[PDB]
RNA sequence: CCAUCUAAGGCUAAAUACCGGCACGAGACCGAUAGUCAACAAGUACCGUAAGGGAAAGUUGAAAAGAACUUUGAAGAGAGAGUUCAAGAGGGCGUGAAACCGUUAAGAGGUAAACGGGUGGGGUCCGCGCAGUCCGCCCGGAGGAUUCAACCCGGCGGCG
RNA sequence: ACCGCCCCCCGGCCGGCGACCGGCCGCCGCCGGGCGCAUUUCCACCGCGGCGGUGCGCCGCGACCGGCUCCGGGACGGCU
RNA sequence: CUAACACGUGCGCGAGUCGGGGGCUCGCACGAAAGCCGCCGUGGCGCAAUGAAGGUGAAGGCCGGCGUCGCCGGCCGAGGUGGGAUCCCGAGGCCUUCCAGUCCGCCGAGGGCGCACCACCGGCCCGUCUCGCCCGCCGCGCCGG
RNA sequence: AGCCGGGCGUGGAAUGCGAGUGCCUAGUGGGCCACUUUUGGUAAGCAGAACUGGCGCUGCGGGAUGAACCGAACGCCGGGU
RNA sequence: CCCAUACCCGGCCGUCGCUGGCAGUCGGCAGAGCGAGAAAGAGAGUGGCGCGGACGCUACGCCGCGACGAGUAGGAGGGCCGCUGCGGUGAGCCUUGAAGCCUAGGGCGCGG
């Protein structure tokens, strides 16, 4: 008898992709490898992102992508993103990069070999810079799917401003009794 | 009941993509044989014979 | 590989022609048996009659 | 697929996953939203405030397409046309400024809310948005209705 | 190829097509291993067992 | 290529077996008929095979060659080993090793190898 | 002030619907307690004054070749004989389970029986057991081969 | 007319031909035939021969080594 | 089992996405399938919110021109603080006859640029309240900003 | 009070230990018992509370027997205590 | 002195943790290491005969160390557990005997 609990014995992190296409399992063996016989961490982190499901890889937009690259320091580097790269529409000038993605939006690609650029894959990018010296590791924001407006604290309760489940969007849709001061009482 | 949902719809995109699939697989010997097909005498697979 | 061979074509006889063409881009496309299969069995189901 | 589902797994359990002190009965809290506002207030005054009530006016035959509007912002206003009228704008040296019709490609108001390129545009629309217009005027442009 | 396009040139059949890109191009993990500037930078391969 | 392939038909091929907690592959150039990576015949650019004669005594040793990879007809290069099981075995060791030809194989060809032998030799 | 029609008379195919009817085609369906209630002399037998209610029930064998003839018995029913690849298919006859029963063999028996753990004893069968494994590399002895290495010719392959 | 993209021809580079080669030369290996002719090479048999590996048909015993335990017999010393 | 909704997961495309309805494919073993439409994207969902409604509808920061600037240009551009995986730099430091002297790679004080995300402070859009002044004209008004 | 910039690391009690955070969510909403405290009741294997631990959901050694007591909580085995 | 499923030592199964190790099978074209108290190079350079060497690695694999293992209601995972039909595949099986049924026979798996 040993005065213990099991509750939190096992963490829930993930081992490997739950994806089952090959690429990607190529992917997970190159830099599995890397990462065990590498002492860098940049390609433990690569390697738990490429773990990682769809919405915890969120797109990474092209003027996100040149607003954090034209950051000072970090010129002439490689952008490493693990998700997809989407092209924005209102964004004019852009750049020469170095970009490495899984997959690139097709206008984004030819934006950016337009501009000079070159587009990298996670294959060559092990070739070119095994620990990964010269690169800035960005990500989408993880926020932004509209689910996350739903969540926290309850709606109907002081000041809680979290977006109901309500089937469409009028007056006649709940906003009488707990929306008023007029009717019954204001949250 | 008759009215379940018998029919499956797939984006077109995804039906080409698997053809492609296909079709490019189609190529490989190794992935030909796999499959059961007797083409050790076959003089190159991607088989390919005039119109007549 | 971005490399597209030259593909001889093959006589009704079964040997080589003169004729000789080039690999179409679609056999470099990339192979996913994950979408394949999933194609297959979504589509495999709509050339099925009810009952009940 | 009934292959994966709770139920193969649950075979054998009398109690199918439903409780031995609590059955699964029919409709322990009646059917549908029933008890809205006394047995469930708590669930709908917590998750669904102002569910009940009334509030604005009655409109009896209302007709969609009287105010059917749709908006443009600034930043995809140069989207509407090709990327070499706007190049061809930007290194041409006469001034002349190249015209901007949202209405033929289906949008009525245009409001202002992105950054716009320093270069003139003739923008012609339906309606406006003051914002708009004076970004419109310092970005060095005119500004033209149609109806 | 004129059916599904090159990876430069669009299907000129189908109204918008082109062939899905590939996620990895250099799929030879045997090379990707076995290339010198990945084996450079690379520890020494602890590999004498330790029981207990 | 050739990991590519092999992570396509690890588990879905007409050549696999499986049965009792065992599996087996099928495929001919395959030496100790399992399902492996190593010995997987027909993915591999470089590979070995041993196979008993034609007739009944020899040993048919099966090279993969380097040009044709897609013309199944003239891929491989087979030869005729009919001697004493001590020189056979030292030719297909000198053909593994001195070729630098896929010489993980090396040993399992020739234990291979000395198994048709021995199976050719008639019994007791 | 504008806008738009001309009521209180009439006709008009096509696109649309179809668990009845005639004639067809098909199925990731059911396979005789299932599928229609009904695979069969089924809305039949049968029940109720009536409205109405409403079953059970498929399979010898390739071919009846369906057991001539003798014998005991009043007969049912048997013993021989015969057909058949098979009567270990004999007219509700393919296969033929369990519950339950008869008989034969073995074992046991005064705390109802049965059960878990641990042994012991006796059995039916199995090892096709009953002088005990094989495998290299040598050493020694008795043998026998068209015999090794090195060269020449030709072919093939790998690498540069 | 202009611009973008793509196909084809020619010219010049870069890279690959290990998802995609031909000729020449060199090295190596293999195979078929002669050369080779038995202190070489090979095949089969015998020894209760040796070394190494795996096991004993069944039933048993002993020895030493190590781990963990239970106990016994000696002797020495400190505060005392 | 069907429909709806929510969330988590896998795949395709991605500021777009989706032919489900229809049509073209000599209708018809499979095939009642599959392919194609692109000037068949009508349309749905998304890309803008807010107000009961009339309606309105999403940054700005520096210098020269009249600080006690009216007001035109030159510009620069979508905040700030704290914490932040990774990356950059790097004082110093990693050996053997000695000695001069390198190359390449690893270490590392401190210092940078700081993803996502959290907290906080500002800013902008719509309704509403308080205060107060100014500006525009085809119609100078119970006008508009 | 808010802002900037600068300087101070002997990380300022002991002991122990990775931590934070977000979604979706079943069952439950009849309880009972014991030391101590405690209300009603003559009292009760009665009725009602507070703290902790149990039983319920739990087998094992002991109390001959036993939901709650004493010891102790459990994978299949050998030895020792 | 006696003994519990408690405690100590040992074996075995499984779970969890180390988000541990292994692509280095680098071989006459070679040189067999990265267990060792001390953050980092068996660093590169310039001047004073016999032809030979086990296993491996279904990387969804294999291997090594520790700790732990009660369970109703309930939740989750893995089933090379099982039943029926469909698309593939086994140059599968079968009148020299399939399905089904019976068995004091030989076995496997913790179990289905
Ligand atoms: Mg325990
Ligand atoms: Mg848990
Ligand atoms: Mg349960
Ligand atoms: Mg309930
Ligand atoms: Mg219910
Ligand atoms: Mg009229
Ligand atoms: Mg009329
Ligand atoms: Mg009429
Ligand atoms: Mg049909
Ligand atoms: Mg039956
Ligand atoms: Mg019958
Ligand atoms: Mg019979
Ligand atoms: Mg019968
Ligand atoms: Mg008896
Ligand atoms: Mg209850
Ligand atoms: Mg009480
Ligand atoms: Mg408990
Ligand atoms: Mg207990
Ligand atoms: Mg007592
Ligand atoms: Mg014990
Ligand atoms: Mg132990
Ligand atoms: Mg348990
Ligand atoms: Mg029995």
């Amino acid at each position: 008898g040993v005065d213990i609990r099991h509750n939190k014995d096992r963490k829930v992190r993930r081992k490997e992709p739950k994806s089952q296409d090959i690429y990607l399992r190529l992917l997970v063996k190159l830099y599995r490898f890397l990462a065990r016989r590498t002492n860098s961490t940049f390609n433990q982190v690569v390697l738990k992102r490429l773990f990682m499901s769809r919405t915890n890889r969120p797109p990474l937009s092209l003027s996100r992508m040149i607003r954090k690259m034209k950051l000072p320091g970090r010129e002439n580097k490689t952008a490493v993103v693990v998700g997809t790269v989407t092209d924005d529409v209102r964004v004019q000038e852009v750049p020469k990069l170095k970009v490495c993605a899984l997959r690139v939006t097709s206008r984004a690609r030819s934006r950016i070999l337009k501009a000079g650029g070159k587009i990298l894959t996670f294959d060559q990018l092990a070739l070119d810079s095994p620990k990964g010296r010269g690169t800035v590791l960005l990500s989408g924001p993880r926020k932004g799917r509209e689910v996350y407006r739903h969540f926290g604290k309850a709606p109907g309760t002081p000041h809680s401003h979290t977006k109901p489940y309500v089937r469409s969007k009028g007056r006649k849709f709940e906003r009488a009794r707990g929306r008023r001061a007029s009717r019954g009482y204001k949250n | 009941k008759t009215w379940r949902r018998w029919h499956r719809r797939v984006n077109t995109t995804q039906k080409r993509y698997a053809i492609c699939s296909a079709l490019a697989a189609s190529a490989l010997p190794a992935l030909v044989m796999s499959k059961g097909h007797r083409i050790e005498e076959v003089p190159e697979l991607p088989l390919v014979v005039e119109d007549k | 590989a971005c490399a597209r061979p030259l593909i001889s074509v093959y006589s009704e006889k079964g040997e080589s022609s003169g004729k000789n063409v080039t690999l179409p881009a679609v056999f470099k496309a990339p192979i996913r048996p994950d979408i394949v299969n999933f194609v297959h069995t979504n589509l495999r189901k709509n050339n099925r009659q009810p009952y009940a | 697929p009934s292959r994966l589902r709770k139920t193969r797994k649950l075979r054998g359990h009398v109690s199918h996953g439903h409780g031995r002190i609590g059955k699964h009965r029919k409709h322990p809290g009646g059917r549908g939203n029933a008890g809205g506002m006394h047995h469930h207030r708590i669930n709908f005054d917590k998750y669904h405030p102002g569910y009940f009530g009334k509030v604005g006016m009655r409109h009896y035959h209302l007709k969609r397409n009287q105010s059917f509007c749709p908006t443009v912002n600034l930043d995809k206003l140069w989207t509407l046309v090709s990327e070499q009228t706007r190049v061809n704008a930007a290194k041409n040296k006469t001034g002349a400024a190249p015209i901007i019709d949202v209405v033929r490609s289906g949008y009525y108001k245009v409001l202002g809310k992105g950054k716009l390129p320093k270069q003139p545009v003739i923008v012609k629309a339906k309606f406006f948005s003051r914002r708009a217009e004076e970004k419109i005027k310092g970005v060095g442009g005119a500004c033209v209705l149609v109806a | 190829d004129d059916l599904y396009g090159t990876w430069r040139k669009a299907a000129s059949l189908k109204s918008n097509y082109n062939l899905p890109m590939h996620k990895m191009l250099n799929t030879d993990l045997s090379r990707i291993l076995k290339s010198p500037e990945i084996q450079r930078a690379l520890r020494a391969p602890r590999k004498k067992i330790h029981r207990r | 290529s050739a990991h590519l392939q092999w992570m396509v038909v690890r588990n879905c091929s007409s050549f696999l077996i499986k049965r009792n907690k065992q599996t087996y592959s099928t495929e001919p150039n395959n030496l100790k008929a399992r399902n492996s990576f190593r010995y997987n015949g027909l993915i591999h650019r470089k590979t070995v095979g041993v196979e008993p004669a034609a007739d009944g005594k020899g040993v048919v040793v099966v090279m993969k060659r380097r040009s044709g990879q897609r013309k199944p007809a003239t891929s491989y290069v087979r030869t005729t080993i009919n001697k004493n099981a001590r020189a056979t075995l030292s030719s297909i060791r000198h053909m593994i090793r001195k070729n630098k030809y896929h010489p993980d194989l090396r040993m399992a060809a020739i234990r291979r190898a000395s198994a048709i032998l021995r199976s050719q030799k008639p019994v007791m």
